[PDB]
């Protein structure tokens, strides 16, 4: 998934950039460093969050194992509750009878 | 005499929630080291937009032209 | 590894374009445009590799990174919460424990011969 | 009815009711946080 | 190379002569680590576990002037709170084992790399 | 009783003792099932012993 990210980043990137340089002579210079600026700030944020991204990324499988932790606990959790809803039904519903 | 269907009591060692198994992975070092974000942004000041916008655009996800923007851009 | 060597290649050269074309660019400025284009394509070939590593990553990471969220402190909750209901299902197994205990004494208290024969079968 | 065979099966019933209950309440309520 | 002069005033000063710690100096913060060197380090800092009294200075002034300037300001933070850490150990209690007068004048040395007098006013203000 | 359901008391019928007998039967197997709900709650092994104490009840 980080790779499809990344490629869909990088065409994004590239159409903005191919869409800039088109657009570049029709606005005036003085306000077209001003769009440069921004487009280059744009570019640094996704660069630096695709960073961030890949330094996620050694770290995935601790989350991966803390979320099958997470699964086995509320595993056992739901039998318990499962347990004493069969105790609670087979005490009201089956004895009445 | 002997009692009725008595069945086959389970294994002694098998998986229960009682244990620890972050020890069991050895992931609690990284829990000690662990135990930034607003914290590194809270503990400094605690002592003493366009992000935004470029959120969902990034959750989706010629020369001689650049050359006199360049030069007329100075200004 | 090397995607993120080339993705911090690609962000400097792109903050040195970004503070060069701020400035007044005396000399060629095509060669910040051809830095960009590099960084480009280092980040392409960063994809192509990731594409052959075949990582995959879910989305929450991504809006914690828009608040700016280190993942250090996203594994901190992770191993928080996975510590805490181990703590919790261990104390709910205690109290499991000495509520048999009881069970057991009041069994014995009040009803000696059925439980001395369940000691004895086991 | 209404003979001691009767109030035997509801205190047997109760028992594992008042069992559920006080498991119950001692699941849903108790010390938040101390390291009532 | 900073970071080894770091950790000539971090393993062998603050901990006592502990040598467990100071050849895991780098490696309690094993995810705050060069995972890469850590092994690397491990291996050089096994052999410098127990605490070595490095005497002579100029070596770091004299591979001072190689390196960036940057450094010198580093090194000099570097041992401001670092033995700030060790005298108020040294108030509070545990630190009965002091970095020594050999070390003191040890640090005598460094501040006059580059007179970095303002940055070295206050911490001497401090200390004194 | 003896059609539809399984059978563990003999023909003797002590009838106040199979009273008692399945009272501590089935004290004795929700200790063990509490004891199972501890160990491994999960097991395979619960509805055998959740249709033995109905078996008890029956």
């Amino acid at each position: 998934r980080l790779s499809t990210l990344i490629e869909f980043l990088l065409h994004r990137a590239y159409s903005e950039l191919m869409v800039l340089t088109d657009l570049l002579p029709r606005k005036s210079d003085v306000e077209r460093k001003i769009e440069i600026v921004q487009f280059a700030s744009r570019t640094r944020q996704l660069f630096v969050r695709l960073l961030a991204l890949v330094k996620w990324a050694n770290n995935a499988g601790k989350v991966e194992k803390c979320a099958m932790i997470s699964s086995f606990l509320d595993q056992q959790a739901i039998l318990f509750v499962d347990t004493a809803d069969r105790l609670a039904s087979l005490a009201r519903d089956a004895l009445v009878h | 005499g002997p009692f009725y269907l008595m069945r086959e009591l389970p294994g002694s060692t098998e998986l229960t929630g009682s244990t620890n198994l972050i020890t069991h992975y050895n992931l609690e070092q990284a829990y000690n080291k662990f135990c930034v974000k607003e914290k590194l942004s809270n503990f400094l000041p605690d002592l003493p937009l366009r992000s935004l916008i470029e959120k969902p655009p990034i959750l989706s996800s010629g020369t001689m032209l650049a050359g006199f923007r360049l030069h007329t851009g100075p200004l | 590894h090397l995607e993120e060597h080339l993705e911090k290649f690609v962000e400097n050269i792109r903050q040195l374009g970004i503070i060069v074309s701020d400035f007044q660019p005396s000399s060629q400025a095509g060669l910040n445009q051809k830095l960009n284009f590099i960084v480009t394509g280092l980040q392409d070939i960063d994809k192509c590799r990731q594409q052959l590593h075949d990582i995959t990553v879910p989305l929450e990471v991504f809006e914690y990174i828009d608040q700016g969220r280190n993942p250090q402190l996203y594994t901190k909750e992770c191993l928080e919460r996975a510590l805490a209901k181990n703590e919790q299902v261990k104390g709910k197994i205690d109290t499991m424990k000495k509520f048999k205990s009881l069970l057991i004494q009041e069994l014995s208290k009040v009803f000696p011969e059925d439980m001395a024969k369940y000691r004895s079968i086991r | 009815m209404a003979d001691r065979l009767t109030q035997l099966q509801d205190a047997v019933n109760s028992l594992a009711d008042q069992f559920c209950n006080a498991i119950g309440v001692l699941q849903q309520c108790g010390p938040p946080a101390s390291f009532a | 190379a900073i970071k080894k002069i770091t950790k000539d005033i971090l393993k062998v000063l603050n901990r006592k002569g502990t040598a467990e710690t100071d050849q895991l100096a780098p490696i309690v913060p094993l995810n705050p680590g060069d995972l890469t060197f850590l092994g690397g380090e491990d291996g050089q800092k096994r052999r410098r576990n127990r605490p070595e009294a490095f005497p002579t200075a100029e070596d770091i002034f004299a591979k001072f002037q190689h390196l960036s300037h940057y450094d010198q300001h580093q090194v000099t933070a570097q041992v401001s709170r670092n033995v700030l850490e060790q005298i108020t150990s040294f108030a509070l209690g545990m630190s009965y084992h002091l970095p020594l007068v050999q070390h003191v004048q040890f640090i005598f040395d460094l501040m006059e790399y580059s007179l970095s007098i303002s940055g070295l006013i206050d911490f001497a203000i401090q200390l004194l | 009783e003896s059609q539809g359901i399984e059978r563990l008391h003999p023909m003797q019928f002590d009838h106040k003792k199979e009273l008692r007998k399945l009272n501590m039967s089935i004290l004795i197997n929700f200790l063990d099932l509490l004891d199972i709900l501890i160990r491994s709650p999960g097991s395979i092994k619960r509805e055998e012993k959740l249709e033995d104490l109905k078996l008890l009840f029956v």
